[PDB]
RNA sequence: UCACAAGGCUAAAACCUUAUGAAACUCCGAAGGGGCACGCGUUUAGUCCGGGAGUGAGGCU
RNA sequence: UCCCAAAAUGUAACGGAGGCGCCCAAAGGUCACCUCAAGACGGUUGGAAAUCGUCUGUAGAGCGCAAAGGUAGAAGGUGGCUUGACUGCGAGACUGACACGUCGAGCAGGGAGGAAACUCGGGCUUAGUGAACCGGUGGUACCGUGUGGAAGGGCCAUCG
RNA sequence: CACCCCCGUGCCCAUAGCACUGUGGAACCACCCCACCCCAUGCCGAACUGGGUCGUGAAACACAGCAGCGCCAAUGAUACUCGGACCGCAGGGUCCCGGAAAAGUCGGUCAGCGCGGGGGUU
């Protein structure tokens, strides 16, 4: 159920790491794959699809993580982790990883 | 009297009456005024005493129960282990603490059965009333 | 040999040598791997930059200084903040 | 089959029948649960196998072997040993065999006038007992071994009883009046 | 958790009002104590290396 | 292990209680997923708990065994793939009169799971143990009585 | 912090929680819809996961009300107690001097401080 969430969470070992956070909100056809620093509750870069996707809901799956991985390398945030909410790691949610990893 | 199941054996300290009101249940009651171990055949003195002055009625509250095994010499020995659970079984009783109280019964047939059972008691103790509103 | 018991009942000579403990307290400069909890579960939870040995031991990461957080209580964590 | 029916004659006649603002706050059917509960006195690794065939080919449906909460009480109860077998319907398959049952199950029954109306599951779900087997469309001594019960249970997102039953009514349900 | 006092209640377990006991109970919890830093002070010991020991029956409050 | 033990540690008794001399190639590594005991109402074997269903439900369950601490964001319960139940080491501590005993970041060689951050040098932890001597077995080729071999020894490993 | 609001995420784990009454929908979010394959249910697209609208905000979520329950909780006095000094054969008890609970009572709360993106002020 919700343990997902905060057991995924919470396996990302915070500043431990150093490495800054990625979220995404997978959970309806509007992201927000979100760029956190762990240390300073800040938001540092974010990529959503809200306002303007073209058509696309889950097939904007690439474009979103793109978008971020271009949107992120202006401020040079290099090192990064990611983390799915209760997200398989598969589809939608797969490919703006794999778009971002491909994205730099 | 004895409890119906526990641990077996305990250990012995004091200081001043910690739960014991005045009044609840009953109208008039007994307060113990110095510290000892009542035993379990001790109060049944006194419960017979009360219950056979009241003749039918029964309204006699016994606050205080033996909740402690207590133990004894086998005959002389030193050499060998721990001593029998089975001699007698008590209730730490500290000042302030009510041990009985009445219900129906009048002022005197009161003060008298109340009279009869601190002669059954190993410590002095002292006979009351109301006016006891801590918590109802 | 008789049928009574091989074990006899009812004994106490029973005991072992035992330890634990807190080791660092609140506001002490420790080393690296310096030793700052002795538990057995987990009394307290490992903070920033001190790790947890098998035995639930808490081990200092890196030097510095040993501060103690007490969430409520339940949820207790020592950490180190250096003083470079 | 079916779900069209299921709207037509209940969906509007119930926001007449009561005071639904909504078509969603109208009662639906979430699953229809049937247990098998064998063993303890059925205890054969041959039974596990019987009771598969016989209810995969009424729900058409793979069953689940429901083990034994490793309860060791006095009486013949352990550890993991399978003991019961369950099947959850949802959709077409719940559907499907509903509708196996109200036209073909229910009336096929020997000693039939109707189940219990009285307030089951408090809060609007319905409970069904089927007290025997050798009733039902796939079931028939020709390929089977001996004779047996079965329990099925309603699970509807009505609020009350009040609502629960109304919806089973109208859906077709025949009861002892 | 275990033990337990008067009553309600119900088909006794539970539950409710009033009421308690606890080394191996604890929703709480002191005074004290312990570690560390500092010495605003006042003192005077400590640590380490090497020679020589004796003592490892204690007694009362 | 718990209590005695006087809220740091430690602390005695022929003081109060109880367990151990193992077990697990999965009960380990890792990666995924799952969430309990009990009650009330309703239901075919049954009818006291029970296989199911819906409400309540910080845990009243579980954790291979004793207990205490701990734990559901899992240490509980399922599965996929795998043996890090590795070799060479050990910054710095704990703890002990010593001899022991414990925890250990990090570095190398080779790997294992994962997409990855990473994690892994046995098991949620605290019991499942035995110096040294003499000897068994596998490796190694250090000594070897004038020299070169060999017998014998030494060194790792491990058994009694 | 232009003023509101919604979705993410956080510090903060009850003064933040629950129940009960209400406001919310075409912006967001949910259900819903179908699903043969990626991929998945020791049985079932309940769940994960894939393809999208309407319909309805029902349920869930979000906000707002309220002190019925939880939760927080004084002041006073007390228990206890460091130190000082005593009583009693004893169980036990006292006086001075500072430290000072727990329970209860008054009363307090239907939280508070962030970062990012979205939508409105016809
Ligand atoms: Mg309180
Ligand atoms: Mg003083
Ligand atoms: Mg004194
Ligand atoms: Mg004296
Ligand atoms: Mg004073």
């Amino acid at each position: 159920r919700r343990k997902l969430r905060t057991r995924r969470k919470v396996r990302t070992t915070t500043a431990a790491s150093g490495r800054l956070r990625l979220s995404v909100y997978r959970s309806s056809k509007h992201i927000y794959a979100q760029i956190i620093d762990d240390s300073r509750g800040q938001t540092l870069a974010a990529a959503s699809s809200a306002a303007l996707k073209s058509g696309n809901k889950t097939d904007t799956a690439a474009a979103v993580g793109k978008a971020l991985a271009a949107a992120a390398a202006e401020k040079g945030i290099k090192q990064v982790v990611f983390d799915r909410g209760s997200y398989k790691y598969h589809g939608r949610v797969k490919a703006l990883a794999d778009a971002a990893r491909e994205g730099g | 009297k004895r409890t119906k199941f526990r641990k077996q054996f305990r250990g012995r300290m004091t200081g001043d009456a910690k739960g014991g009101d005045y009044v609840a249940f009953g109208d008039y009651g007994l307060i113990a005024m110095e510290p000892a171990w009542i035993k379990s055949n001790q109060i049944e003195a006194c419960r017979i005493v009360m219950s056979r002055h009241f003749r039918r009625g029964g309204k006699i509250y016994i606050r205080i129960f033996p909740d402690k095994p207590v133990t004894k010499k086998p005959a002389e020995t030193r050499m060998g282990k721990g001593k029998g659970a089975v001699e007698y079984w008590v209730s730490v009783v500290k000042p302030g603490r009510v041990m009985f109280e009445v219900a129906g019964v009048t002022e005197e047939q009161a003060k008298e059965a109340f009279r009869l059972a601190g002669h059954k008691l190993p410590i002095q103790t002292k006979m009351v009333k109301r006016e006891v509103y801590d918590e109802a | 040999a008789h049928k009574k018991g091989v074990g006899s009942s009812k004994n106490g000579r029973d005991s072992n040598p035992k330890y634990l403990g807190v080791k660092k307290f609140g506001g002490e400069v420790v080393k690296a791997g310096n030793i700052l909890v002795r538990q057995r579960g987990t009394k307290f939870k490992a903070g920033q930059g001190v790790g947890m040995g098998r035995d639930h031991t808490l081990f200092a990461l890196s030097d510095g200084k040993v501060v103690f957080i007490n969430k409520g209580k339940g949820a207790r964590f020592i950490s180190i903040e250096a003083a470079q | 089959q079916l779900k069209t029916k299921y709207n037509d004659q209940v969906r509007p006649a119930l926001m007449q029948q009561f005071g639904y603002s909504s078509v969603m706050a109208v009662p639906r059917i979430e699953k229809i649960v049937v247990n098998e509960g064998l063993g303890s006195s059925k205890e054969d690794s041959k039974a596990i196998d019987k009771a598969a065939k016989e209810l995969a080919l009424i729900t058409l449906q793979k069953p689940i072997i429901t083990k034994a909460k490793k309860s060791i009480s006095n009486f013949k109860l352990r550890q993991g040993m399978p003991v019961g077998i369950k099947v959850t319907l949802r959709g077409e398959r719940m559907y499907v065999f509903l509708e196996k049952l109200i036209n073909i199950g229910l009336p096929r029954i020997r000693d039939f006038r109707g189940i219990n109306p009285n307030a089951f599951d408090g809060r609007g779900n319905y409970n069904l007992g089927i007290k025997e087997q050798l009733i039902f469309p796939e079931i028939t001594y020709d390929m089977v071994d001996k004779t047996r019960g079965m329990d099925i249970t309603i699970v509807t997102t009505a609020k009350t009883d009040e609502e629960a039953r109304a919806l089973l009514q109208s859906m077709g349900l025949p009861f002892r009046k």
